[PDB]
RNA sequence: CGGCACGUAGCGCAGCCUGGUAGCGCACCGUCAUGGGGUGUCGGGGGUCGGAGGUUCAAAUCCUCUCGUGCCGACCA
RNA sequence: CUUUAAUGUUUGAUGUUCUAACGUUGACCCGUAAUCCGGGUUGCGGACAGUGUCUGGUGGGUAGUUUGACUGGGGCGGUC
RNA sequence: AAUUCCUUGUCGGGUAAGUUCCGACCUGCACGAAUGGCGUAAUGAUGGCCAGGCUGUCUCCACCCGAGACUCAGUGAAAUUGAACUCGCUGUGAAGAUGCAGUGUACCCGCGGCAAGACGGAAAGACCCCGUGAACCUUUACUAUAGCUUGACACUGAACA
RNA sequence: GCUCGCCGGAAGACCAAGGGUUCCUGUCCAACGUUAAUCGGGGCAGGGUGAGUCGACCCCUAAGGCGAGGCCGAAAGGCGUAGUCGAUGGGAAACAGGUUAAUAUUCCUGUACUUGGUGUUACUGCGAAGGGGGGACGGAGAAGGCUAUGUUGGCCGGGCGACGGUUGUCCCGGUUUAAGCGUGUAGGCUGGUUUUCCAGGCAAAUCCGGAAAAUCAAGGCUGAGGCGUGAUGACGAGGCACUACGGUGCUGAAGCAACAAAUGCCCUGCUUCCAGGAAAAGCCUCUAAGCAUCAGGUAACAUCAAAUCGUACCCCAAACCGACACAGGUGGUCAGGUAGAGAAUACCAAGGCGCUUGAGAGAACUCGGGUGAAGGAACUAGGCAAAAUGGUGCCGUAACUUCGGGAGAAGGCACGCUGAUAUGUAGGUGAGGUCCCUCGCGGAUGGAGCUGAAAUCAGUCGAAGAUACCAGCUGGCUGCAACUGUUUAUUAAAAACACAGCACUGUGCAAACACGAAAGUGGACGUAUACGGUGUGACGCCUGCCCGGUGCCGGAAGGUUAAU
RNA sequence: AGGACCGAACCGACUAAUGUUGAAAAAUUAGCGGAUGACUUGUGGCUGGGGGUGAAAGGCCAAUCAAACCGGGAGAUAGCU
C-alpha cells in the first residue's frame, strides 16, 4: 500500500512510503545473520572507488539461498521478512526435514503456500527448475547463468525473466534491460515474477532519505576547477565541453562494453 | 613572521 | 582554540615507535642513519 | 574620434579579387486576361556604380583624397 | 610438356564440425576443519578469448615546451 | 530585469521634495524554455523599498557610576635609528628643504595634551613594464605519451566443405 | 582570627587522556614568581603509592594490522589463505566504618564473596580446536511501579534572647546506616509434561530443529523496590578535657512517621515506526574420537592458591594542548534549599575563591555602563549602534494557501496582598476497624492523618502586582533561492554547493567504472524497480524551431591507408 | 508523527564594538543560528604528494598548499640587484 504524507513539516510533504502490513515485525531468524560491516566505497587500497557511498544504517546480512539445491522435499514459508540488503522482500521457508532458509519471494509469496525445488516440482510461482524443465513463456525470476552457478538474473523488486525459446541445449531470455541473452538450458530458475514492485513507487522525499541509505551527495562536473575535473570554470556557469566522466571518457552515449569472451551469448542488445 | 597589515590585502594593496 | 598537538601515547608509539620503524626496509635505514649520526634516542620509546 | 568593411536602377546583393561588360530577384511601367482590380501569362525601361580622378588603351574595381553608415575596439590600474 | 577446367598435393579467404593447447570469478574430490593456491575429476567455452613483439587510428587523460622585436608605458594598429 | 549601454527612458503610485522602490509600457544596446522559461504557499542571521512603535542615531550635547589616562613606590618592554648643535617664510635645487640663498623670528630644560611635516614606521610594490624568469590552468598550439582501438606473427592444433 | 565580597550544572567533587614527583614534612629566598615575599607548582634534603575482589596483564573478538605456504612483481616489494594480533565493546568476585602529615573498596575493625587445586564424605557417564543454546544489541514514544532526594510533623539535645516583645501555635541543630544473606513483590516474557518418528544442524547427539499424538492447565524463567537480617555494631547533634593554639583526644541523645519526588532503576521491558538495528568468548547443553572398577562429573564440609604491573598529585587546569603561573581548547561522573516549566535565571548550602603590583588623585581623551528638557531617523551608504518588545490564561486574528499553514498574525482583558466559599475546598495519598481468602509483599470495604491547586465573592496597599533576574518588536510591497542542511579553519554563509524530484546515457555481471606494471580489491556478498556517469533542481503550467559545424550511435558497399 | 515549534547543555559563527607591540599568530563582550538530526561527541582505524580527501572554496592533508614536509642532485641557473 503506497501512502502520501501529510505535510506537517516540508520534507514531509513530498514524502510517499509503501507500507507493507504483512511483512514480519520483529526481529530476523538469528542464524541465518552474519555481519557486513561498510566500505564507505572504498577499496583494499583505502582509495575511494566507487564514489558517493557512505554512512547509511547498519545492516545484518540475511543469507538467501540462490541457488536452490533442496530438490524434493518440500517447505511452507513461515513468514514474509524486511531486508536492508535489497529490494525485494525475503520468505523465511522450513523444509520437512526441520531445515530453514530464506528464499526470495515472488509475486504471490503470502504465508503458509508450499515450496519445493527440482526438475519434477509443480509448475507454480516459487518452485525452481531447470529451464530445461519450464515451459517457454514462463516469466521466471531469480535465474542462473552458469548452471549450479547461483542465480543472477532479475533478483531486484518487482523484476522478472521472459523465457522466449529453446534450440539445442540452449535458451533465449529476454532480460528486464530487453536484452536477448542466451543461456545454458540447465540453468536452475525460480518461477514467477518478485515481489513488492510497489517499491517502484516510492519518493523518499528530503535529503536525509537518501544520506541513511547510505548514498553521499553528487557534485557536478561544472561545480569544480579545471584541475578538479574536465568540466567547467568558467567564470560564470560556462561548459563548450562536450561532457565527460571526470576522467574524460564521455557520457551520453559510448557503449564502453568490450568484451567477446561472452559476444556469443548475446542475441539482442537492448535500446 | 609578518605583521597584519603587510599580510592584509586592503591597507596593502592600496594604489593600483 | 584547539592545537595541532594532540598527544596519545598509543598512537605515539604505534606510528614512530621503535617497532613500528623496524617493520619497514626503510624504516630500518630510519635507525641506522641515527645510529651512524650516533644519536642518543633512536626512537623516542619507553 | 580611431581602426575595417561596404553603400551599386524603386530597393537589396553579384560583377571588384585577377581594371573593362554592369547582371539578377521582386517592384515600377506597358501589353493581355477579366466587367474591373488584384494576381498572372507576356514586352520594354531603370545604377554620376555613395562623392571623386590619378595610374592607364581601360578604374565600381587597384591606389589615393573623402562622406556618412554598419561593425571592432576607447581597456590594465 | 595448356586457357576453355579438376584428381593428388605444399599454400591463403570464408563456413561448418572436433578436442588436444588456452580460459573458466560452474560443480564435486584431496592436500585441509582453509571462500587463498595447487593437484584431481567434470561441465562450459575452445584454437576464440587473452598475452608478447611489431603496427595504423584515437589520445589535454598525462608530460615537456613554444607563443618575436620595434613602440614617445604596454596592448590593439602599423612596421621588419 | 541579478540581463537596458543610451538611462535619473517614459507613464502611473508613494514623499514637501524619490538617480532607489512598487505598477506598467516594449525602443529586449545584449531574456527565453532542463549551462531550464513563467509562476509559487511556506521557509531565510538572504538583497532592495515603505510604515507604527522606539529612541542620544541626529538637532546638540549635559551630568553621573565604574576601568585606564595623571601623581608616589616596586618591577620594567617595543618597533626605529649614517651622524645631529633637529625654527618660520619666500626662493633655489634630482624639479614638494630643519640642513642651500635671502630674510624673519627665537633666553636654557621638562610635564600633560594633539597629529600638520619629518615624502613618518612596518613589508627589496601587488599594480605597470621588463627577463630569450617560474608555476599551475586551457585548447582544433607543438612534440611525445599512459589509456582505448586496429591488423600481422608467435603461444596455435585437427578435420571436411 | 572577626567582618566584607565572589562562584555554587561551579570558580564544588571524583576520574580518563596527558603530564611524571608537581603529593607530604622540614629547610632556604640568590635565580624562577610580571611587585615585596617570612609564601610557592621555585632550590636542597628526607618521606610518601600496601589489593584474590578497582585497573592493567589475562580469555574474547570489531575496524584494521601482520601473515608459514601461496598468487603477483626488473630488484626493493604487492595482495592474501591457515592463522596471529588489535578496545573504543563481551568476560568471576567487597561492602559500611576507622585510621596516615602524606595511600587506602589496597592498611585496620565489622560483615562478605569469586574461581581453581587438593582431601574427606556421599552421588553419578565423563569427554572436544566440533553441533545447538545463550551472550545479542535500532530509533522514537507512553505511562505505571520505585529509589536517590526533599519538605513537614514527631522524637532527641540545647536555647529564653545586647533593642519593644518571645513558657510558646516560639528559636537552633540532629534525626545517618552498606555489601552480603533471606524473602521473590509492582510488573515483563512464555502453555507445561510424557511417548514415538524423521531427507536438517559437514561426523555424532538424549541437544536444537520438524511431525504426531497423550494429559493436566499452573508450571517455569525474568524481576525494581520494600521487608527481615547484617546492626546491643557503626556513624552521630552536642558535650568535657587539654593542646606546641595547627589541631589532638575522650564521651555520646534521638536515629520514627507522613507527604512530595527525578532525566536514576524496574526497562536489554512495554507500544510503535522504518532507515531494519556488531563480533567472539566466558556460561548452558549435546554428543565424536576416547575412557568405562579407573579417570572424570555433581554436592557438603574442610583446607590451600589468586602471581605480576598500576595505585602519590593536577585533571575545564598555574601540573594536560596553547613558547608564558596565557581571558583560549580539553571526554566521562556527581548535583542540595527559596522562587521557577527548567541542568534557564536570581539569591544561598556543602564546599571553593577575591584572580601575585599596590597607594592616591577625581583633568582632556579612550574603554564599559546609567539618566536626560523639547523634538523623534532630521543621523547615515544603511536605523550601524542603541532604544523598544518580552510571562500565563482567556477573548480575538487579514491577504494568500501545497489546506499543514500564514499564527504568538494583528489587538484586547486579567494578574499583588487579606478574608470568606472551605477553622484547608476540588484533587492526590492513605493507616486504623469489619468481612473475604489459593493466608500474602494478596485482595475488598474502609476513611483517620497527611498533602493540596485553581475559581469566584468581598475587602485592601502602591505611581506601578508577568513589579527584580529572566523574557518575541510588529506590519505592508518586492528580487533570489523551494524547504532542514553545506562552504572559503584565519576579510566572502550567499543568489554559491547539496538536496529530494526530473531527464539523458552507460552497464547482462568475470558488469560499466575506479585503485592497481600484476596478483588482486572496491562496484556488491548487489544484478536493470540494479549500478556508474552527466546535466537539471520541491511544487504548479510547461519545455517551441535547427543535425549545416563539432561529438556520439548505426552503417559487411566502394575510394585511400600500417606492419607484413 | 516530524531533516516540526520555543528554549539551556552541546554544535555553530550573521552584526557590532573592543582588541591589532593582543589576555589571544584569530579571541573577549552584547546580541545571533541549529538544538531527535544530512545532529553532536570520546577512543581507535584507513586513504600520501600531480597523490589523498573535498554537500566544491583551490577547501583541507600538523599555525605551511594552484602541488606538504625532511634529506639529496646542489655551489640548479640568474644576460638581474
Ligand atoms: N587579528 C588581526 C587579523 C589578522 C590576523 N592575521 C592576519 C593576517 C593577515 C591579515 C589580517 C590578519 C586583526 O587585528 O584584524
Ligand atoms: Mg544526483
Ligand atoms: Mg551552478
Ligand atoms: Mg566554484
Ligand atoms: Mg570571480
Ligand atoms: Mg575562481
Ligand atoms: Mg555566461
Ligand atoms: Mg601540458
Ligand atoms: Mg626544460
Ligand atoms: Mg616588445
Ligand atoms: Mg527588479
Ligand atoms: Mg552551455
Ligand atoms: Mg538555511
Ligand atoms: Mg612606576
Ligand atoms: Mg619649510
Ligand atoms: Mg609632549
Ligand atoms: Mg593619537
Ligand atoms: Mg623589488
Ligand atoms: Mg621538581
Ligand atoms: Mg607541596
Ligand atoms: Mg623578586
Ligand atoms: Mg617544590
Ligand atoms: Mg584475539
Ligand atoms: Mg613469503
Ligand atoms: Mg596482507
Ligand atoms: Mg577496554
Ligand atoms: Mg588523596
Ligand atoms: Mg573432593
Ligand atoms: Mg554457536
Ligand atoms: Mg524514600
Ligand atoms: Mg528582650
Ligand atoms: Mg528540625
Ligand atoms: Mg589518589
Ligand atoms: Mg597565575
Ligand atoms: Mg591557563
Ligand atoms: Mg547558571
Ligand atoms: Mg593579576
Ligand atoms: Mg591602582
Ligand atoms: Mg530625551
Ligand atoms: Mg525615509
Ligand atoms: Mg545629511
Ligand atoms: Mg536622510
Ligand atoms: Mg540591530
Ligand atoms: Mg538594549
Ligand atoms: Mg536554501
Ligand atoms: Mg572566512
Ligand atoms: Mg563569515
Ligand atoms: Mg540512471
Ligand atoms: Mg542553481
Ligand atoms: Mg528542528
Ligand atoms: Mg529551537
Ligand atoms: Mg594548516
Ligand atoms: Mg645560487
Ligand atoms: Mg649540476
Amino acid at each position: 500500500a503506497v501512502v502520501k504524507c501529510k505535510p506537517t513539516s516540508p520534507g514531509r510533504r513530498h514524502v510517499v512510503k509503501v507500507v507493507n502490513p504483512e511483512l514480519h515485525k520483529g526481529k530476523p531468524f538469528a542464524p541465518l545473520l552474519e555481519k557486513n560491516s561498510k566500505s564507505g566505497g572504498r577499496n583494499n587500497n583505502g582509495r575511494i572507488t566507487t564514489r558517493h557511498i557512505g554512512g547509511g544504517h547498519k545492516q545484518a546480512y540475511r543469507i538467501v539461498d540462490f541457488k536452490r539445491n533442496k530438490d524434493g522435499i518440500p517447505a511452507v514459508v513461515e513468514r514474509l521478512e524486511y531486508d536492508p540488503n535489497r529490494s525485494a522482500n525475503i520468505a523465511l521457508v522450513l523444509y520437512k526435514d526441520g531445515e530453514r532458509r530464506y528464499i526470495l519471494a515472488p509475486k504471490g509469496l503470502k504465508a503458509g503456500d508450499q515450496i519445493q525445488s527440482g526438475v519434477d516440482a509443480a509448475i507454480k510461482p516459487g518452485n525452481t527448475l531447470p529451464m530445461r524443465n519450464i515451459p517457454v513463456g514462463s516469466t521466471v525470476h531469480n535465474v542462473e547463468m552458469k548452471p549450479g552457478k547461483g542465480g543472477q538474473l532479475a533478483r531486484s523488486a518487482g523484476t522478472y525473466v521472459q523465457i522466449v525459446a529453446r534450440d539445442g541445449a540452449y535458451v533465449t531470455l529476454r532480460l528486464r534491460s530487453g536484452e536477448m541473452r542466451k543461456v545454458e538450458a540447465d540453468c536452475r530458475a525460480t518461477l514467477g515474477e518478485v515481489g513488492n514492485a510497489e517499491h517502484m513507487l516510492r519518493v523518499l522525499g528530503k535529503a536525509g532519505a537518501a544520506r541513511w541509505r547510505g548514498v553521499r551527495p553528487t557534485v557536478r562536473g561544472t561545480a569544480m576547477n579545471p584541475v578538479d575535473h574536465p568540466h567547467g570554470g568558467g567564470e560564470g556557469r560556462n561548459f563548450g565541453k562536450h561532457p565527460v566522466t571526470p576522467w574524460g571518457v564521455q557520457t551520453k552515449g559510448k557503449k564502453t562494453r568490450s568484451n567477446k569472451r561472452t559476444d556469443k551469448f548475446i542475441v539482442r542488445r537492448r535500446s | 613572521t609578518s605583521k597584519w597589515f603587510n599580510i592584509d590585502n586592503k591597507i596593502v594593496d592600496h594604489r593600483p | 582554540m584547539k592545537r595541532t598537538f594532540q598527544p596519545s601515547v598509543l598512537k605515539r608509539n604505534r606510528s614512530h615507535g621503535f617497532r613500528a620503524r623496524m617493520a619497514t626496509k626503510n624504516g630500518r635505514q630510519v635507525l641506522a642513519r641515527r645510529r651512524a649520526k650516533g644519536r642518543a634516542r633512536l626512537t623516542v620509546s619507553k
